[PDB]
């Protein structure tokens, strides 16, 4: 049922996608010559599209200029079976060189009829058969909130060779929600953000196998999700310990000059010092101006947060809290 | 046994051939040679 | 992994204690119809010890011993190929104050140059300096000397005075 | 209004400690993570019936075969009545016969009459549109989708004195263009494979497409799964494939691509939640509860959850739970390949404060896989929730409630011939063994009559004598045939090893027979170091080996003893390989084969190295 | 390859010499099977020989030497012993040779390291292909100890042991040379024997009819219908033994057959022995500074207070004792509902018989029609 952390490949799957994306290149060109009257073959395919690398799907604002008038002239069955025919002609001679069930696949997937056989079931490798077994038992106990057992499956799964980042950082809920002899998950997210720090550029041309951007890699122009979970969960962890200087010293060191969420965290670290110190413990020439420093760090990091891309803050509501820190100070 | 010392974590170590100059435990690239039992003589002056 | 380097390692290695220089560009085309921003690595520039950009900055004498330095490590110098070097302090003229000075070398700049002149050393708020000298001539003429890319230039001062703001000749 | 958004997207994913905090310094858990806090929520099925009636691929165009929702008919407007509950499902032979009230659990009513309206085409989708609370009333018309035409049914004056629902129908429009339509929704508004159009519903059943139409046709999407829904009452529509969501408002000419789902995921299912703001989308790899925005009713992409299972056939159904303080949205995804559900709990407050609580999973019936699951609206902290499933490869529909607090006929179609002359001719053998067993329970019973007799001590003195000289007869052939250069049976005597009546004696007697052969050409394999393979423990003896079966077969046998005796009397005679020669005989057969192979297989044959 | 394909067999046997206490007579006989089987490859042309050896072949010659000694081991145990990874079958290329691995070609070692388990009668074919190379007749006894196999199959599903005595009589009705069951070599065809002439596979049909010949024609009404419910639901009972949990592993390895997803229904204690079995998977199955530090944060045992030293009196009941529950559960001793619960029990026991012998559903559906339609041939 659940997803597996295997870099699994078979020749019948390497072919049946290649048998598919060889075909799609021809029918895409054919659609534009009839729109003209009116060679890896998959590396060539994804040069029509931008791989999102931040989200799964390239979502896009709508109330903007990205709009279109609805095209009037529509399809029919007479035009569709003549626009597919010449790509279906050239395809039939490599269809006899491929295996017959890959050939049964492309005959079936072209009339509708998606595959019902999921690729991680017939792999029978005996090591993947335990990696499919453990991850459906990994999630099942996390589903059932059984944590001493789901710890034991997770400690055994990371030791079997060939397992990925997918299982690794995502359920780091198990260390924090174990609380017995726990690292509280924060030393493990520190482990993730040390050995998977990679400021390299996302090359956006190769087909991607066993990695996906939005939850397990950390390229340039995309902060890794374990990196920002390490920043949220160590701010919240430091609040509950009442060391904020030590997180504010770290967030200083990485100036992620491509996103606004790290700057909101860096603005919110100073708001927590400006909250804590604004009690004054009296009813002092140095107690005053240090809070003004933190108030001025919040107003200037929230400004550079808001100048960046999309991270909408309640920028009015936070100004009501900064003024309230000063009224307690006067 | 000919040995070395990791210069960062003080872990003893030895390297032979097709062996990178690194600490096995940490990855420190600087190794300092240890002294073994070998006679040197001095006048007490 | 990215490990944290200390200057004790850089003396051992006989290398330079170098932080990394970053620099982001603005590739604007057609006055900002299309802007390209690229943070570009510009080599490693060496860093003064116990500065902001050293790892020994906010650090106890106890912790300085544990990181293989002296307990009262002083800092203030650069490790460049394992040799400790520092930038020597120089005496220069006080900024932003015009100095009435006589120099016989002013007469050496040409005939009809008196040896009198006013000299100001103006610094910009990024500490870049600019010396403007105001020569007196034996005709009653005053010339405004400056230096730009290792070339002296001379201009009449009433040209600058008439170019700085709108003037009459009474003003 | 919490803080951690993208504007374009908005995440609360799978146990990765969601990406916001307001820092509300109010001593009242001074944090407002999208993750909420409560206790657990375990679910318990209430299994009950409601009603009844090549394989490596699956058809996307077939959608459902049933429906269940409260309908308020035309005569309930003028009179006082408000809302009647119906269930309409396909039936017949090829899925072609489409056909009520709630006591405490939803059950078929008193007069329980199927209103079998007849068609001549396979049923491939059965759904209502739902209702509106801005319209104030409920819709009394339902539309279905078949291979040959498109049909509309109109439910008029459901009856209470006879429990019979008379139904009316519209004109089934056949195909002018020969392309199989996919999805209907109303809020004949339909989606064909590649293009859509708006259909007009009439008021007069006593006797089509408007002048505006659009298309989303992609030359490189290959599947035959589309979907349409009206969005947020503006007469905006939302059209789907497995690769993008297009937002189209036919009020103007305005078409926007919102979702582009080609790269790492795919659109799987899309339920429009009865909340006219919030609507839930199931992608592959993530669950999205993207709502509507008050400024422009376009898409408020709300707090979405990274679901773990990867599959090609996932659906979703959602049920709202309306509490006076907040609104829940439990989301149930289900697959056609296995037998599981997967849930997640959302909450909503007044300030678009969508949150998330956790996930759980439960199972289903072992026969089949689920194919259609629908929640009963229930007319509208101990969460209760109830719904119906339907499993594939079975035509039964059961009813389930969830509260907070394997026989195959293929093995039957392999036996049981209809041959009455061959019936007892087979059946004689089961009566033949009625004779042969009763002799064996009685003949060793005659050995039960005797107990360690000297008359049977003689019988076992006679036993080994024809084991000694028979060995002395079976030894003296192998010495002369020993130069073979290219084991035995121990069932040679067919006079005895049938009526010997002591296990500890014959165990000693064979040990008495073991000690006799100190000579060569005769070795053995010991039983007691090998007899443990049936009990799977440490069994060091033959006498305690009986003692394990002695306590074991007490209840399940009449008198329970000599049957247990005879099998223990069988197994030592079942391993009747006690005719090994000495060590010399296989060792001299080792040396002969390596001579026969070449000098290339000399170095290939070396045991015992390290 | 041949010297290394020998080398795994020595560790498989020195295991079976030591741990499973198959005595020291075994290597002295199994060498003869190993010394002969190389000579059939000898009389091939050494130029382009194309020898056929696989990890299915080192278990087959481990089974021919077992069915010589008249042993109560069967291929059920040889397919159980490798799924539990006791004898070095899977990934035996890794730690055993230590120098022949580095210079062997990749397709010459992907055959050598066992990845996928023998499935759909891959083990039985390799027995017959070996017996066609070197003849098992006139030097070894092709004699199945069928009395042990039925006693094994009696002890599987806790039945009244009269069906042991019935099935012995039933094979006597339909068998050539009544005892001495035929191990079947093949050399004429590369095709499989569609009669399914594997003797142990034959007994698998003789047990699937002897329980149905008796109960369908309920003449004496000795075994009542209310007892069948106490029998059929007795087998559908998750228990934790030293053999059921090893049988849980075999359902993991084969995904084609149903109830390969029974692990959804394991208990708390049923996963714990599975995870303690996983510690017997890790030992068979510069950038290490990273993984060492991750194993520092996830210790493989419990992080504190493990169950090794001060644990209990007993947790793990054995195979003698679950039957004592089973042979006390089925206490009642003294028709459309019967004809429905006659295929319910027969399918259930068949599913255990599919999974424990590494054959498909279509293999057994072949075998029934080739045993049933030879027994009617005796009457008429």
């Amino acid at each position: 049922m659940f997803e597996v952390p295997i870099t699994l490949t078979n020749r019948k799957f390497a072919q049946r996608r290649k048998l598919k994306y060889q075909y799609i290149n021809y029918i895409s060109r054919r659609f534009d010559r009839i729109s003209k009257k009116s060679s890896d073959e998959e590396r060539k395919f994804w040069k029509k599209y931008e791989k999102p690398e931040k989200s799964f799907e390239i979502w896009r604002t709508v109330s903007s200029q990205n709009k279109q008038p609805i095209n009037k002239q529509k399809m029919t069955y007479h035009n569709f079976k003549k626009i597919e025919k010449i790509p279906l002609r050239k395809m039939e001679i490599p269809l006899l060189h491929c295996t017959k069930e890959n050939k049964l696949y492309f005959q079936s997937i072209s009339r509708g009829l998606e595959p019902l056989k999921t690729s991680t079931s017939e792999v029978r490798n005996y090591r993947t058969r335990h990696i499919v077994t453990l991850t459906d038992l990994l999630h099942l106990n996390v589903s059932r909130h059984n944590w001493s057992l789901a710890y034991k499956i997770f400690a055994t799964l990371i030791r079997i060779p060939g397992v990925q980042i997918k299982s690794l950082w995502g359920i780091g809920v198990e260390i924090l929600d174990n609380l017995s002899n726990s690292s509280s998950g924060l030393d493990f997210l520190q482990w993730m953000c040390q050995i998977y720090s990679s400021k390299s550029r996302f090359v956006q041309n190769i087909n991607y196998r066993s990695i996906v951007p939005p939850f397990q890699t950390g390229s340039r122009t995309h902060t890794a999700k374990f990196a920002i979970t390490y920043l949220w969960s160590s701010l919240i962890n430091c609040q509950k310990s009442m060391l904020i200087d030590k997180i504010s010293e770290w967030v200083l060191t990485p100036p992620f000059m491509e996103d606004a969420e790290v700057w909101f965290i860096y603005a919110s670290c100073h708001l927590l010092k400006a909250d804590t110190l604004s009690r004054q413990f009296v009813n002092r020439d140095i107690k005053i101006n240090q809070v003004i420093k933190h108030i001025h760090y919040v107003r200037t990091f929230l400004k550079i947060c808001l100048d960046k891309g999309g991270f909408a803050v309640p920028s009015r509501l936070i100004e009501n809290q900064l003024k309230s820190f000063e009224s307690r100070l006067y | 046994t000919l040995k070395y010392i990791c210069a960062e974590c003080s872990s003893k170590l030895s390297l032979s051939r097709t062996d990178a100059v690194r600490c096995k435990d940490c990855g420190h690239r600087i190794l300092l040679k240890a002294r073994t039992k070998r006679l040197v003589q001095f006048e007490a002056r | 992994v990215e490990r944290k380097v200390y200057p004790s390692e850089s003396r051992q290695r006989l290398t330079s204690y170098r932080g990394k220089l970053l620099l982001k560009l603005k590739w604007s085309v057609n006055n900002g119809e299309e802007n390209l921003f690229e943070v570009r690595d510009c080599g490693g520039l060496p860093v003064m010890l116990q500065s902001n950009r050293c790892h020994l900055n906010k650090m106890s004498p106890y912790e300085l011993v544990q990181h293989k330095e002296e307990s009262d490590e002083i800092g203030g110098y650069f490790i460049v190929n394992g040799i400790e070097k520092l930038i020597r302090m120089l005496i220069v003229q006080r900024r932003n104050h015009p100095m009435a000075i006589i120099r016989p070398s002013f007469a050496n700049r040409g005939a009809s140059y008196s040896h009198y002149g006013i000299q100001i050393r103006s610094v910009r708020p990024d500490q870049t300096s600019q010396t403007n000298v105001l020569h007196y001539l034996n005709d009653g003429q005053v010339t405004f000397r400056f230096s730009w890319r290792k070339n002296e230039y001379l201009v009449p001062v009433v040209m600058i005075l008439k170019a700085l703001c709108h003037t009459s000749d009474r003003e | 209004l919490g803080v951690g958004v993208q504007g374009a997207s908005l995440y609360c994913p799978q146990e990765n400690y969601t990406t916001k905090k307001q820092e509300k310094p109010q001593w009242l858990r001074p944090v407002d993570d999208t993750l909420a806090e409560d206790a657990l929520d375990l679910h318990i099925v209430v299994k009950s019936l409601l009603c009844d009636t090549d394989a490596f691929f699956w058809d996307p165009t077939v959608a459902n075969r049933l429906d269940s929702q409260y309908i308020q008919t035309a005569s309930d407007l003028r009179n006082y009545r408000d809302g009647t509950e119906i269930i309409a499902y396909a039936s017949g032979k090829t899925g072609s016969v489409l056909n009520l009230t709630r006591q405490n659990t939803l059950h078929l009513n008193r007069h329980n009459n199927v209103t079998s309206i007849e068609l001549h085409s396979p049923i491939k989708s059965i759904k209502i549109p739902g209702a509106s609370e801005s319209i104030g009333r409920r819709s009394n018309l339902v539309g279905i989708i078949t291979e040959n035409s498109f049909q509309i049914f109109r439910i008029e004056s459901v009856h209470s004195r006879s429990c019979d629902v008379m139904v009316s129908s519209s004109e089934p429009l056949y195909f002018v263009e020969i392309d199989d339509l996919q999805v209907v929704d109303f809020a004949a508004i339909i989606d064909i494979k590649g293009n859509w159009s708006i259909g007009r519903i009439p008021k007069n059943f006593n006797n089509l497409i408007d002048n505006l139409h659009g298309t989303i046709f992609d030359p490189e999407e290959l599947s035959s799964w589309k979907r349409i829904e009206w969005f947020s009452h503006f007469q905006k529509i939302l059209v789907f494939d497995r690769s993008k969501m297009i937002e189209i408002d036919f009020m103007n000419n305005w078409q926007t691509e919102v979702v582009q789902a080609k790269a790492w995921s795919n659109i799987r299912d899309y339920k429009r939640i009865d909340d006219k703001n919030g609507i839930l989308l199931t992608s592959r790899e993530i669950i999205i509860v993207g709502a509507s925005e008050s400024n422009d009713p376009v898409r408020r992409i709300s707090w979405k959850h990274d679901l773990d299972p990867d599959d090609t056939t996932l659906r979703i159904t959602v049920q709202k739970v309306k509490k006076p303080d907040h609104i829940l949205l439990v989301a149930f995804v289900y697959s056609m390949r296995h037998k599981r559900i997967y849930m997640h709990v959302f909450s909503h407050r007044k300030a678009n404060l969508f949150q998330s609580l956790g996930c759980s999973t439960v199972l289903e019936i072992p026969g089949g896989t689920p194919t259609g699951i629908e929640t009963i609206l229930t007319l509208d902290f101990e969460l209760v929730v109830d719904f119906l499933v339907k499993l594939r490869n079975s035509s039964e529909v059961y009813y389930y409630a969830l509260s907070n607090t394997v026989d195959h006929p293929e093995w039957a179609s392999l036996f049981n011939n209809a041959d009455e002359r061959e019936k007892e001719s087979i059946g004689a053998l089961v009566s033949q063994i009625k004779l042969k067993e009763r002799e064996r329970i009685s003949r060793v019973q005659n050995l039960i009559e005797h107990e360690n007799s000297h008359d049977e001590d003689k019988y076992l003195q006679d036993l080994g004598y024809r084991l000694s000289i028979a060995t002395n007869e079976l030894l003296e052939s192998w010495q002369k045939t020993k130069d073979e250069s290219i084991h035995s049976k121990l069932k040679n005597l067919l006079e005895n090893s049938d009526s010997f009546a002591s296990i500890p004696e014959f165990s000693s007697l064979l040990d008495q027979f073991f000690q006799y052969y100190q000579d060569q050409d005769v070795t053995f394999i010991g039983f007691e170091k090998l007899l443990h393979l049936f009990l799977h423990e440490d069994v060091p003896g033959l006498d305690i080996f009986y003692n394990k079966l002695l306590q074991c077969w007490v209840l399940v046998s009449p008198q329970a003893e000599l049957l247990t005796k005879e099998i223990v009397k069988d197994i030592i005679w079942s391993l009747a390989r006690l005719e090994k020669p000495s060590l010399f005989e296989p060792i001299q057969n080792e040396i002969s084969r390596s001579l026969s192979g070449p000098y290339q297989d000399i170095i290939s044959s070396w045991d015992m190295d390290d | 390859f041949l010297k290394s394909f020998q080398f795994i067999l020595k560790r498989q046997i020195r295991w079976l010499i030591t741990e499973m206490r198959f005595p020291k007579e075994f290597e002295h006989v199994a060498k003869i099977i190993w010394l002969k089987i190389l000579k059939t490859i000898n009389d091939q042309p050494q130029e382009e020989l194309k020898l056929q050896l696989h990890m299915t072949s080192t278990i087959s010659i481990l089974y021919l030497a077992s069915t010589h000694l008249s042993l109560p081991v069967y291929t059920c145990d040889y397919i159980k012993w490798i799924c539990t990874a006791k004898m070095p079958y899977f990934q035996a290329s890794e730690i055993l040779p230590k120098s022949w691995r580095i210079q062997l070609p990749n397709y010459y070692v992907s055959i050598l390291e066992g990845s996928i388990s023998p499935f759909n009668g891959q083990l039985y074919n390799k027995i017959a292909l070996t017996c066609g190379m070197i003849h098992f007749k006139e030097f070894f006894n092709s004699e199945i100890s069928c009395q042990g196999l039925l006693l094994k199959l009696v002890m599987q599903c806790a039945l009244p042991p009269e069906f042991y005595f019935y099935t012995k009589q039933v094979i006597e009705f339909e068998e050539t040379d009544i005892r001495n069951l035929t191990l079947w070599e093949r050399t004429d065809e590369r095709h499989t024997g569609r009669v399914s002439n594997h003797a142990e596979l034959r007994v698998l049909s003789y047990f699937m009819l002897t329980i149905n010949w008796m109960l369908s024609f309920d003449r004496d009404r000795q075994y009542p219908l209310k007892w069948i419910l106490s029998l059929t639901e007795s087998l559908t009972q998750r228990t934790t033994t030293s053999e059921s949990i090893g049988r849980n592993i075999v359902k993991v390895v084969y995904p084609d057959k149903p109830t390969s997803s029974d692990y959804f229904q394991w208990s708390e204690e049923e996963t714990l022995e599975f995870l303690k079995w996983m510690e017997k998977q890790f030992l068979p199955t510069d950038q290490k500074i990273a993984r060492r530090k991750l194993y520092k944060i996830f210790p493989l045992d419990r992080e504190a207070n493990h169950d090794g030293e001060f644990n209990d009196s007993t947790h793990q009941l054995t195979f003698i004792e679950d039957l004592q529950e089973r042979y006390a559960k089925q206490t009642p001793f003294f028709p459309p509902a019967r004809k429905e619960a006659i295929g319910r029990l027969l399918t259930h026991i068949a599913s255990q018989l599919l999974v424990d012998f590494a054959i498909s559903k279509e293999q057994l559906k072949d075998c029934i029609s080739r045993i049933k339609n030879a027994c009617l041939h005796r009457m008429n």
